[PDB]
């Protein structure tokens, strides 16, 4: 892969806090949509230049947010951004000076009272899962746009929620060494993972705003980041993945010694199974593989699923904190947000990571 | 008073006039009016900072109160931070703004000295040891890393290494770049001492005159060793001469080669770091003349744009073709080769000869000495007699083109 | 207790010297003092705040950097 | 020789970085500045006193406490070098009360 | 400490004994001006619109100007003030009345920080925090007291001396100062692939996954 740090003036060279991509085209051209604490929400063309250099275009530049702006979720449709603010609040940002663009805010929730963390949608669209300071979870839909469930079972800040693919489960991870998953239906806290045979995740001491975790696009695997392996002298910082025959107990773990990770999010497009070597321990058997990127505090951790071992590493990039990744929709990028002010864009080749399958495969919902 | 209100006028008419001629100018006001001056080659750029810190070797003429050697430091901005995209202006039109980037000088470490310092030239060797002339018969020799930041508060001064040999003060001194330890001073009792302090002992404190010179009929004005040979240094004096010696010889009086130099008395000299056979010599006629050491018979040229004395001619250590003329003229023109010969029109003509290709006209009293800042281009320091020490440096379009 | 004139005067000269400033009125560290009197004001009230809906007792660190966020500043090397 | 006189005894607004072509990456402010300035029992006790008015058994941390000031020595520093950009603006070198709040409003926080 | 050079000229061994011969010869033959014309004179280095059509910042600082020292581009061009005559007068291009005046008629009581103050004078005393406690392990200490959580004690006490040592290694860190970090990218590296370099395959498999029964 390639890595182009775009030192370029992001937010006043403020700290950004989450990237994503529109995943609803289909293009070479992707847009982004950043934000940080200058409490505006920057959405940006991002391409391969000439030479693959991964530059920035300025597409337009969005400020309602009285304070300073986490997370930015774009819908998976893409047609509706979303953005969690400091203030408790969700612009649900849809199309229609220096913008060559123009981004209305169609719809503002207040559902919460401290600021919010992390953002995600489900996989119809239709739905929300914002995680705030507040020690509450909640869930929204973007038609009524009124808080239908307060999963207020937690004992510290909530910095982590995700959306299962196949629509059964919502998992959200506090601050206080917790891992909860609530199904769509029940609303109840169906797995309290906290305890592993002492504690697995980090306590509220570590030197990271986000516990940001993602469900893998097919949903069969639930990678947490954030947590801790009594193997090494004292603690191992390890990203569990879960697997939905046992969530109780993680099936393996991915120990990144230095810095804690922090943040999950898997590329969309499936791959074709690479061929066997006999020397990968399989994390998961499935019919396609996957990749992912494991961002630790400043170091970013590519894995596959038929591998083992990652297959990528990029570190050092960015002086501060990373906050989010992002894949695009095709796979080509992996966008790398900082706390220093700056992104760093990781760019790959057509078909580089693997072949795409032709036909995605549908999942049970 | 007339002179005072006339030189006053040019100054302003010159500080008005300094941004388009000049790129880095940092006028400061010394306590005492120093007599010698001379950056240092240790230059600090610290991690993190946009301003780089120099250093210079000022002496301070005191009519009565004590006379300090100053080490003074100056902060120049970067050549990193020299093009930022800062700010703009809407009436002026330029990117600039005043704000508090700026530059500071800072004396540093001062040592007593007894009488007024004369010429304070560093040895090149061993940028430590400085060697400096007093108004008595004796050359002092001081090393600042090895005395304290602040002046001893009594008057008495304790020299490292008190050098004797002489009958009278003379401000021409200089250090042997190649041999190690070795120093030249040119009083005005008309003899040149050599004194060898790399054989000094460990316990030695007064060393006399390893070797006298008695050529010169008149008061040695200046003398330097050869920057490239090592037995080779000129000597010009009053006598409106120049003898270019040899310490090989054995014979001390014999003018190896001496000629006549100037109508008037001849007052420095410098050889150019680069050219083996090229030195400048300044005159009291106003007249700087190159000089070929193949052939001393007839000067390469009469350099002729100062009014008044010339007093110190130093050359570049950055350009071989680029000189430096100062006298009690408060102008500093800063000669150049490559012109040597060129036709100009009249117009162009009239402010100087071609060879001329900057005068800085922005001290209000006799220029005293300068230096020219080995790393940094064009930056000179030059010290007036009216305590003032102006860091300045002409703009890019003048020497560039 | 009322250690309002804790913060020394050199203090004050330090921070304008390395704040670009070289030339200071005299009445001016009475509202330096005051200022910084309500920066931490505000600061502490925020990162109690933070403390507070995270059922702890103890400001950490953290809780400063939350706080900090909240006002729209950062802290770097903390969080 | 040469005749020598008398020695005289001396003595715009908005910063807003546009979105683009902002090539800087420095790393001094992005490390500790490791120049307290401020003696620990000062600030301690400002701090003390500031947590006693708020609320009773609120107690800190070295980490915290050495958060809180390196924040406000940012704070300070920011503040003054804003307070030079408003009196150079106000063609006038010393600083003044008036500018200290000039540049508190400039910055928004007032 | 960057010390300029020396010699700016390469070392000839012949240098010496060939200007002892010409020294001796006195022969008018060779004409130094005459060369310089034909051949490159010896140099040496140092030891909104665009930037480049603006030029290079200008420092401009004077000690006797109330006003603080100018310190950025100029950029007006004017014919008459030539470098060889600076006094020249440009009408219509600077007006040749002063501005410093204007800038700064302070006559203010200023502290008279500029310079010799400020930085010398500097104080010293002494505290002890008992009752209060502004410490990381008293600190922990108290919130193991307020809070427990049912945490195990050994456990606490190890994560206290964890974080104090990690608290003293970041404070070495900081005396490091500026650190650029390289940054680090590795391949897309497989297990199916056997031609990879074994450095990278070794600092991926430092990674590996853990698998849990």
């Amino acid at each position: 892969m390639k890595v182009i740090t775009c030192e370029i003036a992001w937010h006043n060279k403020e700290p950004v806090y989450s990237l994503d991509f529109q995943h609803g085209t289909a293009g070479r051209i992707h847009r982004l949509a950043s934000a940080g604490v200058d409490t505006n929400v920057r959405i940006w063309k991002v391409e391969k230049g000439p030479d693959g250099k991964a530059i920035v275009e300025f597409l337009s530049n969005l400020a309602r947010h009285t304070k300073a702006v986490n997370v930015v979720r774009f819908s998976p449709t893409g047609e509706i951004l979303a953005s969690g603010g400091d203030d408790a609040v969700i612009l649900l940002w849809k199309v229609n000076q220096l913008n060559k663009e123009n981004w209305t805010v169609v719809k503002t929730l207040r559902g919460h009272l401290e600021d919010v963390y992390d953002i995600c949608w489900a996989t119809d669209g239709n739905l929300m899962a914002s995680a705030s300071v507040d020690n509450t979870a909640i869930i929204w839909d973007v038609s009524k746009g009124q808080k239908i469930s307060i999963f207020n079972e937690h004992k510290s800040y909530v910095q982590g929620v995700t959306w299962d693919p196949l629509g059964q489960y919502v998992a959200t991870l506090s601050c206080d060494r917790v891992l909860r998953v609530y199904s769509i239906q029940k609303k109840r806290v169906a797995f309290n993972v906290s305890k592993m045979l002492y504690r697995m995740f980090h306590d509220d001491s570590m030197k990271s705003f986000f516990r940001r975790l993602s469900f893998t696009p097919d949903g069969s695997l639930l990678l947490t980041p954030a947590g801790c392996v009594e193997s090494g002298e004292n603690v191992m910082n390890t990203t569990y993945v879960f697997s939905r025959k046992n969530l109780k107990r993680p099936i393996a773990h991915l120990p990144c010694p230095g810095k804690a990770t922090l943040a999950v999010r898997c590329c969309p497009v499936y791959f074709e199974l690479r061929p066997v070597v006999e020397t990968g321990v399989e994390l998961m058997s499935l019919p396609y593989r996957l990749v992912f990127a494991v961002a630790s505090e400043d170091s970013v951790l590519l894995y596959d699923t038929q591998q083992s071992f990652p297959f990528g590493y990029v570190s050092n990039i960015h002086y501060h904190t990373l906050s989010d990744i992002s894949w695009s929709s095709d796979g080509a990028f992996l966008a790398i947000s900082s706390t220093d002010g700056y992104c760093s864009f990781v760019t790959f080749e057509k078909d580089e990571l693997g072949i795409p399958l032709k036909e995605k495969p549908v999942l049970n919902m | 008073a007339v002179e005072e209100r006339v030189i006053n006028e040019e100054y302003k008419i010159w500080k008005k006039n300094t941004p388009f001629l000049y790129d880095l100018v940092m006028t400061h006001a010394l306590e005492w009016p120093s007599l010698t001056a001379q950056w240092l080659p240790d230059v600090t750029r610290p991690e993190g900072k946009d301003f780089s810190i120099h250093r210079l070797v000022l002496g301070t003429h005191t009519s009565d109160e004590q006379n300090h050697l100053v080490i003074a430091s100056v902060q120049l901005p970067n050549d990193d931070a020299q093009f930022d995209a800062s700010h703009y202006d809407s009436e002026k039109g330029e990117f600039g703004g005043f704000g508090s980037v700026s530059g500071k000088i800072e004396i540093e470490i001062k040592i007593n000295h007894e009488g007024e310092v004369n010429r304070a030239r560093y040895m090149p060797q061993n940028p430590c040891i400085i060697a400096t002339k007093t108004p008595s018969s004796d050359v002092l020799v001081f090393d600042y890393t090895k005395h304290p930041s602040k002046p001893d508060p009594s008057g008495e001064c304790n020299p490292d290494l008190r050098l004797r040999g002489h009958q009278k003060e003379g401000y021409g001194l200089s250090w042997n770049p190649n041999l190690s330890g070795h120093l030249l001073s040119a009083s005005d009792d008309h003899t040149i001492c050599l004194w060898d302090i790399s054989a000094v002992p460990k316990e030695g404190k007064v060393v006399d005159a390893k070797t006298i010179f008695t050529g010169h009929t008149a008061v040695v004005e200046d003398v330097s060793w050869h920057l490239l040979h090592e037995s080779l240094f000129g000597s010009v004096a009053d006598d409106q001469k120049l003898m270019i010696w040899d310490t090989r010889s054995n014979n001390t009086s014999k003018p190896s080669h001496s000629v006549d130099a100037h109508t008037a008395e001849v007052n420095c000299l410098s050889f150019n770091p680069y050219s083996e056979f090229i030195l400048a010599t300044g005159s009291a006629d106003k007249t700087v003349a190159l000089w070929d050491l193949r052939n001393l018979k007839l000067k390469l040229h009469s350099f002729e744009s100062h009014k008044d004395e010339i007093f110190q001619v130093q050359w570049s250590p950055h350009n071989e073709t680029i000189l430096a003329s100062s006298g009690t003229d408060r102008r500093l023109n800063v000669w150049d080769l490559s012109k040597i010969g060129e036709e100009q029109s009249p117009e162009d003509a009239e402010d100087g000869p071609p060879e001329l290709l900057f005068i800085h006209g922005g001290h209000t009293a006799k220029i005293s000495d300068f230096s020219w800042n080995p790393n940094e281009p064009w930056v000179i320091c030059s010290v007036s007699e009216d305590n003032i020490m102006q860091v300045w440096q002409m703009a890019e379009n003048i020497y560039n083109d | 207790r009322d250690n309002i004139q804790g913060i020394t005067k050199p203090a004050i000269r330090r921070l304008a010297r390395r704040g670009g400033v070289k030339r200071i009125s005299g009445l001016i560290y009475e509202e330096t003092r005051g200022v910084l009197k309500v920066f931490l004001e505000n600061v502490i009230r925020d990162a109690v705040t933070y403390t507070e809906h995270a059922k702890r007792k103890t400001v950490t660190a953290m809780d400063v950097v939350y706080a900090l966020k909240r006002q729209g500043r950062t802290l770097y090397g903390f969080g | 020789a040469r005749t020598k006189q008398t020695a005289r005894k001396s003595t715009k607004k908005p910063h807003r970085y546009r979105p683009g072509t902002v090539a800087l990456r420095e790393i001094r402010r992005y490390q500790k500045s490791t120049e307290l300035l401020i003696r620990k029992l000062p600030f301690q006790r400002l701090v003390r006193e500031i947590a006693q008015d708020f609320k009773t058994d609120l107690r800190f941390q070295s980490s915290a406490v050495m958060a809180l000031q390196e924040a406000c020595e940012a704070y300070l520093v920011g503040l003054f070098e804003d307070t030079n950009l408003c009196a150079i603006h106000a063609k006038r070198v010393t600083i003044m009360p008036k500018d200290i709040q000039l540049a508190r409003r400039i910055r928004g926080e007032r | 400490m960057v010390l300029a050079p020396r010699r700016r000229t390469a070392f000839h061994p012949d240098l010496c004994s060939q200007l002892d011969q010409l020294l001796q010869q006195q022969s008018g033959e060779f004409s130094f001006l005459k060369d310089l014309k034909g051949r490159q004179p010896l140099r040496s280095g140092p030891t909104v619109p665009e930037r480049r059509k603006f030029g290079r910042m200008k420092l401009l600082q004077f000690c006797e100007n109330h006003r603080p020292a100018y310190w950025g581009t100029w950029n007006k061009k004017t014919a008459l003030i030539r470098a060889r005559d600076p006094w020249a007068q440009d009408t219509k291009l600077l007006d040749y009345e002063v501005d410093s005046d204007e800038e700064w008629e302070e006559e203010e009581p200023g502290e008279s920080l500029s310079h010799s103050e400020g930085d010398d004078d500097d104080d010293m005393g002494e505290d002890e925090d008992e009752d209060d406690g502004f410490f990381v392990p008293h600190g922990y200490l108290s919130e193991d007291e307020g809070v427990t959580e049912e945490c195990a004690d050994p456990e606490n006490h190890k994560v206290r001396q964890k974080l104090k040592a990690k608290e003293w290694d970041e404070f070495l860190a900081k005396g490091k100062r500026f650190r650029v970090l390289q940054p680090v990218k590795i391949g897309c590296v497989w297990a199916a692939d056997r031609d990879c370099a074994g450095d990278d395959l070794k600092v991926l498999q430092q990674f590996a996954a853990c698998f849990l029964e």
